[PDB]
RNA sequence: GUAGGGGAGCGUUCAGUCCGCGGAGAAGCCAUACCGGAAGGAGUGGUGGAGCCGACUGAAGUGCGGAUGCCGGCAUGAGU
RNA sequence: CGAGCUGGAGAUACGCUUUGACUCGGGGAUGUCCGAAUGGGGAAACCCACCUCGUAAGAGGUAUCCGCAAGGAUGGGAACUCAGGGAACUGAAACAUCUCAGUACCUGAAGGAGAAGAAAGAGAAUUCGAUUCCGUUAGUAGCGGCGAGCGAACCCGGAUCAGCCCAAUCAAGCCGAAGUGGCUGGAAAGCUACACCUCAGAAGGUGAGAGUCCUGUAGGCGAACGAGAGGUCGUUGUUCGUGAAACGAUGACUGAAUCCGCGCGGACCACCGCGCAAGGCUAAAUACUCCCAGUGACCGAUAGCGCAUAGUACCGUGAGGGAAAGGUGAAAAGAACCCCGGGAGGGGAGUGAAAGAGAACCUGAAACCGUGGACUUACAAGCAGUCAUGGCACCUUAUGCGUGUUAUGGCGUGCCUAUUGAAGCAUGAGCCGGCGACUUAGACCUGACGUGCGAGCUUAAGUUGAAAAACGGAGGCGGAGC
């Protein structure tokens, strides 16, 4: 899907997912401290697979 | 089926050219061609003789018997031969007749 | 290029059904059930070729302890005798003995007495 | 001879054949039979659920020319914007872009599109002129 | 390093390719080759929907002894066929270099045993074909083996006919095929030659 | 040792190439106690009356016991 | 064209033919009735008229829609083209959008093609400059309950390439080089010893396997003469589903200018840039294929079109559905005559190489039935075997290794599937033969292996050549990431 090129999935020169953080952003927020400013990168070494297979070729 | 459409449909011979008999029986028998047919390849020539018996079951005095005739042929014949042998014939020419063309081999009799 | 599977699976059968010599019934002349017929069999073929050495042992056995007590001993007894003296090791082929030559059979029975007792 | 030809030995290897089993199924034993539209992507395992929406701009994306392409090897064959296609930097429809990467100082004058603040105060420090469009 | 026969004499000109000929090489080429000449053929009704035949035929539970639904599966006679063949081309392009490197090497199993050249096809006179296999006689060709022509000019090939003889190729229009079907090669003209 | 993965090969049709066989006779079928570790192959005989083995390589419409499979033929229920 | 012909048609009779029969080509003269059917009616192949020309026979006209007229049209076409109208299953692991898809189907119109076409364009270079198709761009931009998933264009290569005009050689066909003997055989074109042609060794026939026997093939010749505006509202297309949503299009309401003019350039405005509608026509590249030729790592008949001819038998009221079936032999010399019999059928004789090819005839498997022989069996309970031993019989892979068969003992819960678990009183199966199930496509993605280049690596379309292949570097992947 073309909501994947602009899904947190790059292209990167290894070859694994860019992701962030879903906790919390946008809505159902407004505890804790510095939570939503986990605004920083994710990474997973069991997923990189069945998902690097839908936006692979367009780089 | 077929049946002398292999052939175009010719005959290299006529109904009254000595012919003889080249290869399967009656090998160099001569004989004088009869029926010619260039539909199915026919050729009936006195030379090879067959003993048939006609069937004639109720014809009056049946008195069914062997007749004597003859038997047809394929393309094992050499038509036209002069050296007494089997010969081919392409050449051409005319004699006082410009309207038929003729045959000959290395001599010119046929 | 089509290819047809003619010649073929009348060989497999035929090398099947002529497998079936003895076979009963359609065993012997139907494939499906002649081939069926041997799978059974295989299960025999082998399980019989270890089994056959479970068969004569035991009948070698029953001379052996036929021929002790014939004399006045038994195959607990002798087969122990043998074994008392590192002398006779026979065992195989032993049983041909108590029953073609009763006379060497007899010296081996003596034997196992003054081995014994 | 055109008999003798024989192969890679590993160049191509036999088919694979699910029939004549001998004790093979093919496939899973159930729910594997003759249907294929359940995929490896979808939009309710991960793909989905992932906050991101970004922005899509792809603007100009320069040529990246290596620093060592020039200097090092050569006797300078004049980049230019023609001669410099014969340099392996063949590429056409986007401008050109000069960074420093390789490091021999070297004397050479360099004509490319845009270049960066090192390039330039690399060329020049060795000598040359990068010469950029007005 | 082969020296003509008619006209000059050198043969130096042209580089071998190492190794000695590899037998592979060739393979991956002729089969290219056969494969460029494989025409898309093929008769057969593999979709059950080209076929003569109903959609419905008895029903499906009551019938007793049928659950069938078209008489057009392949599970059924005169119907359709599953996987059939069906038409197609397998013509690939292999690589430019080679298939360069294919006659390098293919003219090169022929400098290890029989080769020939020759320019200046005098000899000739005319068609005739009859003085033809003359000049073979007088050249090593008895007439065992079998030769490939591959020179330009319409005469010469023109004088031409027979079978296990010689062969006739227009305008230096080589195959690693041909050398190697063929056993004895006359590259003759030195047209493609150096 | 099942699902499964891996490895080495047999057989069939078509194709290129090579050595060939065939009227004193191929393929096919039929009998068999030989051979190979299996898939299989060979010898001989009988049948038959025109074509077809082996080796290497390529290409699939390639290997049956089953699906209340399909087609055809022929049985049992019975002399009921 | 040069001897036969008298259709597929097996047979008889009468005949047609050097005043060139037939056949193969090319134009005419006759074409009943039905069918758009058109004189009317009509349940098609029937019935009934009238008028006119006339020796009665007989011939001609009489339909409707445009036109003074000439003339043209209402018809039928497998597929392909355009237009009008326009689904659902399915997908979305349900389902209202969207997909499916503007696909199938329906209808109208036309051709050997159509469509489209000479800028109120594309687009960002102050550029290309009709249209269409192919490759590429690229699966990018973008679209989408932002889900499924759908999906351009410009630049460039290539096929093919023109803009003019209104209103104010293929079909007949002929000619066409080059063998004799001997032997096996019933029959050779094979074996053998020699010879010859070859701009012709493609191929088929000829008793069998073929250069030189036949027809043809290379090549040459070849005719009377036959072809070649804007806006609003409701909506839609293009990637665009109402999103900031342009533009094009259209129904309904309204309604501008035209030279210091008008439209457009993803609301809008200025600037800037391109182009100038409300008229038309227009080769070629392109698609498909009833038909024809050629070809085949296409079948060889349970294949292949359904059909080795048949939309026939047969089924249904109808629409419609829809089979199976090949082979005597080189050629009929296909069986006089005799024996049994009503016949059928069979046996002799004869023909032939063969009848062990006999006309419900190539080969002749299996299932199934039967005859004969050998070895056995009428007190034992048997998944129908396996092992061992004995008796008997046979000795072509084989007098000594076993084969065939049996008596007896020991042992022994069909196969497949589905399952925690099957001999299962769970499922499937009368038997046998045949047919039958992991494939194919997309320069797709990824990995192993192999191979030719190597910091480079290849081309797609296409063109020119094809008993063979090269050319073609638009483009893609390497190369710098974030
Ligand atoms: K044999
Ligand atoms: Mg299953
Ligand atoms: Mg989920
Ligand atoms: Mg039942
Ligand atoms: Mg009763
Ligand atoms: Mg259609
Ligand atoms: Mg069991
Ligand atoms: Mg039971
Ligand atoms: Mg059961
Ligand atoms: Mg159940
Ligand atoms: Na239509």
């Amino acid at each position: 899907t073309h909501k994947m090129a602009k899904r947190r999935i790059k292209i990167t020169g290894t070859g694994k997912v860019m992701a962030f953080k879903s906790g919390k952003r946008h809505q159902n927020t407004g505890k804790s401290g510095d939570e939503i400013r986990g605004k920083g990168k994710g990474f997973v070494l069991a997923k990189a697979e069945w998902a690097r297979m839908k936006l692979m070729l367009p780089r | 089926p077929s049946a002398g459409s292999h052939h175009n449909d010719k005959l290299h011979f006529k109904k009254g050219d000595t012919v003889i008999v080249l290869s399967g029986k009656h090998k160099g028998q001569t004989g004088k061609v009869l029926l010619a047919l260039p539909r199915d390849q026919k050729v009936v020539v006195e030379g090879v003789n067959v003993i048939t018996k006609n069937v004639k079951p109720s014809m009056t005095n049946p008195q069914g018997g062997q007749e004597q005739r003859e038997l047809a042929l394929h393309a094992s014949k050499v038509a036209l031969v002069d050296p007494e042998t089997g010969k081919a014939t392409r050449v051409r020419k005319q004699i006082v007749d410009g309207k038929k063309v003729r045959v000959a081999v290395a001599s010119g009799k046929t | 290029p089509r290819a047809k599977t003619g010649i073929v699976r009348r060989r497999r059968h035929k090398k099947v059904l002529k497998r079936a010599k003895g076979f009963w019934g359609s065993r012997s002349k139907q494939y499906r059930n002649a081939f069926q017929t041997l799978l059974n069999a295989a299960t025999y073929e082998y399980r019989d070729r270890r089994n056959k050495k479970r068969d004569f042992r035991r009948l070698w056995i029953q001379r052996i302890n036929a021929g002790a007590r014939l004399h006045g001993m038994n195959y607990s007894t002798f087969i122990n005798g043998l074994k008392r003296a590192n002398i006779d090791l026979n065992r195989k082929v032993l049983a041909d003995i108590a029953a073609r030559e009763p006379e060497a059979f007899k010296a081996l029975v003596d034997a196992s007495r003054n081995a014994r007792q | 001879g055109s008999r003798k030809d024989r192969k890679r030995v590993g160049r191509g290897p036999g088919g694979t054949d699910k029939t004549a089993g001998r004790g093979h199924k093919g496939q899973k034993s159930r729910s594997g039979a003759g249907k294929g539209a359940f995929f490896e992507g979808g939009r309710s395992r991960l793909i989905a659920r992932l906050p991101k929406r970004g922005f899509n701009n792809v603007g100009t994306t320069y040529e990246v020319v290596k620093l060592s392409q020039l200097q090092d090897l050569e006797d300078t064959t004049f980049d230019r914007d023609t001669l410099e296609a014969y340099r392996l930097v063949r590429r056409k429809n986007r401008p050109v872009k000069l960074l420093a990467s390789g490091e021999i100082s070297r004397a050479v004058t360099v004509h490319v599109d845009a270049a960066s603040a090192a390039a330039i105060k690399a060329v020049e420090a060795a000598g040359g002129r990068v010469v950029l469009p007005e | 390093a082969q020296i003509n026969v008619i006209g000059q004499n050198g043969g130096r000109t042209i580089e071998l390719p190492l190794p000695e000929v590899n037998s592979g090489v060739l393979h991956e080429v002729v089969t290219w080759q056969l494969a460029s000449r494989r025409r898309g053929t093929a008769s057969t009704r593999t979709r059950a929907q080209v076929s003569k035949t109903g959609r419905k035929m008895y029903g499906q539970k009551g019938t007793g002894n049928a659950r069938h639904g078209d008489r057009s599966v392949p599970t059924f006679v005169g119907g359709g066929v599953a996987f059939g063949p069906k038409p197609r081309s397998y013509d690939y392009t292999l690589p430019r270099q080679v298939r360069q490197l294919g006659l390098a090497m293919a003219i090169a199993s022929r400098q290890e045993g029989g080769k020939l050249v020759a320019v200046d096809g005098f000899d000739i006179a005319d068609a005739k074909t009859k003085n033809f296999i003359s000049w073979a006689k007088q050249n090593g060709l008895d007439g065992t083996e079998k030769v490939l022509l591959v020179t330009d000019d319409e005469n010469t090939r023109r004088a031409a006919r027979n079978v296990s003889w010689v062969s006739v190729l227009p305008v230096a229009g080589v195959n690693v095929y041909d050398i190697l079907r063929h056993d004895r090669l006359v590259i003759d003209a030195a047209a493609l030659e150096i």
